[PDB]
């Protein structure tokens, strides 16, 4: 189950290493748009959280 | 023009940057998952134009 958008849920990712391209490589996806960031490079930055 | 003069187009991606005084007005759509692009998007790919 998702939240209702009107309640949209949030969750703290953080303390772990990503690997961004297994969702951008996945083609079940309709839609990835990325702002600030590229999709691509989005797998070599880091963040605080 | 009103609802867009859409004569004017820009390449939105590409699989690596243009050299200087590089031009390339291929239409081939850009590949962001594992297949080649087959000829449509969403299945790991997107028109770059």
């Amino acid at each position: 189950r998702f939240a209702s958008v009107y309640a949209w849920n949030r969750k703290r990712i953080s303390n772990c290493v990503a690997d961004y391209s297994v969702l951008y490589n996945s083609a079940s996806f309709s839609t990835f748009k990325c702002y600030g960031v590229s999709p691509t490079k989005l797998n070599d930055l880091c963040f605080t959280n | 023009k009103v609802g867009g003069n859409y004569n004017y187009l820009y390449r939105l991606f590409r699989k690596s940057n243009l050299k200087p005084f590089e031009r390339d007005i291929s239409t081939e759509i850009y590949q962001a998952g594992s297949t080649p692009c087959n000829g449509v998007e969403g299945f790991n790919c997107y028109f770059p134009l």
